[PDB]
């Protein structure tokens, strides 16, 4: 089975090089082209470069053809790609995929990916503030909470509820930046007569940072 | 407007075909290793005024006369590459036979073939560069091959060392391998028009358009002349020039068609993919008239 | 180069080839590799 | 440079139906076109390669015909495992564009949002900002828009806005409308409130806010 393995997520500083590795097994990866694709969470896919690792043509698209270098080193069976100069522009998920007849220019097997953040700030632990309803605290009959966490930089930030409880209702919204400050938001939904008399909590774990923050919603 | 048969390269019949032609190659070699000797190998190389003089005329005018042909009927530009492609490669193995056929001392006819194939691996691209100046800026010089010429030189050249050596060793086999071979040759022959005509089909008139066939009856014919002519000026003996000029007018067009298929797309050259074919049927019938012709004359002379 | 034919001096069609086993003729032949094949808009042209 | 266009941005329909997607070139590509599926957090895959053969240990529903310019990809009986983006590629030129995507939803009955709207926390005070956000929970179509009125007006300067994708458990979905204000400010408008418009109700549905109590 043929298998194309990527290096691992990587996080550098704007204006310094990186460079991934597509790991190929289970064939030759002598004589076949190797692609390289670059999709962004919010756009669609592009494609950066080509290169055959047999005589090491390499063929680039012009957009990247200033900031994107691919090198073979067949010994080990590792393509490499070099970007260069870094910008805020180039974060996105770089995958490394094979053709399959080398006359054609449809890949076949993909790597996993590899997660590439172009960003200048530093780690930063997250601040956690509670979210309470309004001073109408309306029985109905299912209450909302909330939990806000913002100014983390990295992204590992899991939200939980009671730990194992809950869990049924909640949500998490995705991270947005804003000051190159990552911020979400997670909301749970609780049956009315229940918030007040027991406490909910709200757990939320940095380990980038390795910080855990526990702290519960009270009544306004 | 140009359509291919639905299943073109993958079919039974053009599997046997190539495994005829294969056959052919083999058998020609064989039976045309029996005409020559070790020893005027050597002295032809040794004197290497014929050899020098056919390397001039094939790479000083087979080029040439693809771009003047090219220019002076104003071809589109991809029948001009084309042309000027089929021009640059080097001497087909044909022009052994045509020699055979008109006794043209086969030891320079095969020194010629093998020292135009081998300055053809290293001069084709600078050819390429220097004459497709105007048309396909594309670089073009990545897509002609290189080891694939080495190995079909060493290829043809073992079944015709084998037949050297089986004439140096024993006389007495020719009456008894050189008729079977002949006999094989010409069933194949006759199977190669056959398979050819039945793989072609009715796609073959598209490439049927009056300036490709023009330009592809031109080109082998100025070729003989050329050669002749620029042979003849140099003093050198009747058959030499007789055999210069029969194989600086034939080409291996296979490199041509295999260039242009790995340079452009299939819709690209659709109408022309058949030149090749073209340049072989016609280079073929020129050939044999010009073998007829001579034979004429020799009974002129008795 | 991209090129890998083994060529043969009577042949007329890119498959015709001196090679054992005959893989230019199957369904997957693989004596070329260029898969970045230019169209050139101006082939059908005159000057 | 060939541009390459897929029709419906978006296009939701329910297991066992029958659905097409519709790719467009920019010019003649004579059916140089490949389709790639691409699940949630997942790696492309080959799906049909020039525009008619199915790739190897593909499920036959899928089908492909086109040529030229017009290219479509048939799903005819429609299952659970494969939702998600689709893609187009072409290998007539070198840039080898990859055309926009095409995403697969799951349909249902249409809901109304739970809109919920909350206060800065207090001691989200004592730092020296105040954040409103108003939540808008399991509504079906997709397309809502929130509105802040700080007193009986818009304002958009800073709102930021985070979607969550389709669930699993249910099939709908939830947006968080969060306002950012820095401190000194947000006591010099008393009352807020966040607007929600959506296809289910002709009405706007109000959750408003006063911050003396």
């Amino acid at each position: 089975e043929v298998q194309l393995q990527e290096s691992g997520a990587e996080l550098v500083r704007p204006g310094t090089s990186v460079k991934m590795s597509c790991k190929a097994a289970g064939y030759t990866f002598t004589n076949y082209w190797i692609g390289w694709v670059k999709q962004r969470p919010g756009h669609g896919l592009e494609w950066i470069g080509d290169i055959y690792p047999g005589g090491g043509y390499t063929n680039y698209n012009e957009k990247f053809k200033g900031k994107a270098t691919l090198t073979a080193d067949t010994s080990s069976s590792t393509a490499y790609m070099q970007l260069s100069s870094l910008t805020s522009e180039d974060s996105a998920l770089y995958y490394c995929a094979r053709m399959k007849i080398n006359n054609q220019a449809w890949f076949a097997y993909w790597g996993q990916g590899t997660l590439v953040t172009v960003s200048a700030a530093k780690t930063t632990p997250p601040s956690v503030y509670p979210l309470a309803p309004g001073s109408a605290a309306q029985t109905n009959s299912m209450v909302t909470l909330g939990c806000l966490v913002k100014g983390y930089f990295p992204e590992p930030v899991t939200v939980t509820w009671n730990s194992g409880s809950l869990s049924s209702g909640v949500h998490t919204f995705p991270a947005v930046l804003q000051s190159d400050l990552y911020t979400l938001s997670s909301s749970v939904t609780v049956p009315s007569s229940t918030w007040p008399s027991e406490t909910v909590t709200c757990n939320v774990a940095h380990p980038a940072s390795s910080t855990k923050v526990d702290k519960k919603i009270v009544p306004r | 407007n140009f359509t291919l048969p639905p299943n073109f390269g993958k079919r039974p019949t053009d599997l046997a075909l190539s495994v005829i032609l294969v056959f052919m190659l083999f058998f020609i070699m064989l039976s045309l290793g029996c005409t020559m000797e070790f020893s005027k190998i050597k002295a032809h190389l040794w004197k290497p005024k014929g050899l020098a003089i056919a390397l001039v005329a094939q790479y000083g005018i087979m080029p040439l006369t693809a771009f003047v042909l090219g220019k002076v009927f104003r071809l589109k530009n991809i029948e001009a590459l084309a042309i000027l492609v089929c021009g640059c490669s080097p001497g087909g193995n044909l022009s052994n036979v045509f020699s055979l056929a008109m006794k043209g001392d086969m030891n320079l006819s095969i020194v010629m073939t093998t020292c135009s194939t081998f300055c053809a691996l290293g001069m084709m691209p600078l050819l390429l560069y220097i004459y497709s100046r105007g048309i396909y800026d594309g670089d073009l010089k990545d897509k002609v091959p290189y080891k694939g010429i080495v190995i079909s030189l060493v290829l043809v050249l073992i079944p015709c060392t084998i037949g050297i050596v089986l004439k140096s060793k024993r006389p007495q086999y020719m009456r008894y391998v050189i008729k079977g071979g002949m006999i094989i040759i010409l069933l194949c022959s006759v199977a190669v028009t056959v398979l050819s005509a039945i793989n072609v089909g009715k796609s073959i008139m598209f490439a049927m358009t009056p300036l490709l066939i023009a330009t592809s009856s031109l080109m082998p014919f100025i070729g003989f002349l050329l050669g002749y002519v620029l042979s003849a000026l140099f003093c050198l003996n009747g058959r030499c020039r007789r055999t210069v000029s029969m194989e600086t007018g034939c080409q291996n067009v296979q490199l041509c068609s295999t260039i242009l298929n790995v340079a452009f797309p299939p819709e690209v050259i659709g109408p022309l993919f058949f030149f090749p074919l073209l340049y072989m049927i016609f280079q073929l019938g020129e050939g044999l008239l010009l073998i007829a012709i001579f034979w004429c004359y020799e009974k002129f002379k008795t | 180069g991209t090129n890998l034919s083994v060529p043969n001096p009577l042949g007329f069609f890119p498959d015709h080839q001196l090679d054992p086993a005959f893989k230019a003729n199957s369904e997957n032949p693989d004596w070329d590799l260029n898969p970045h094949k230019d169209n050139w808009p101006d082939a059908n042209k005159v000057g | 440079d060939i541009v390459m266009t897929q029709s419906p941005a978006s296009l939701s329909a329910s297991v066992g139906e029958t659905v097409t997607i519709t790719c467009r070139a920019s010019e003649n590509i004579y059916s140089y076109l490949t389709w790639y599926q691409q699940k949630q957090g997942k790696s492309p895959q080959l799906l049909v390669y020039n525009a008619k053969t199915l790739a190897e240990g593909v499920p036959s529903r899928f089908s492909g015909s086109g040529s030229g310019t017009q290219f479509s990809l048939k799903i005819n009986s429609l299952q659970p495992e494969d939702f998600g983006s689709y893609y187009c590629q072409h290998h007539y030129g070198t840039p080898f564009t990859f055309g926009t995507g095409t995403k697969l939803e799951i349909k249902r009955a249409d809901a109304a949002p739970t809109v919920s709207i909350f206060p800065p926390s207090s001691e989200q005070l004592t730092s020296g900002g105040a954040s409103v956000v108003c939540f808008l929970n399991n509504f079906y179509p997709k397309d809502i828009n929130v509105k802040w009125k700080i007193d009986g007006s818009e304002r958009q300067n800073g709102v930021l806005n985070s979607w969550t994708d389709q669930d699993s458990k249910d099939s709908t979905y939830s947006m968080s409308s969060t306002l950012t204000l820095t401190k000194d400010e947000y006591e010099r408008h008393n009352s807020y409130t966040c607007e929600a418009t959506h296809k289910t109700s002709t009405s706007p549905i109000v959750k408003s806010f006063n911050r003396n109590e």
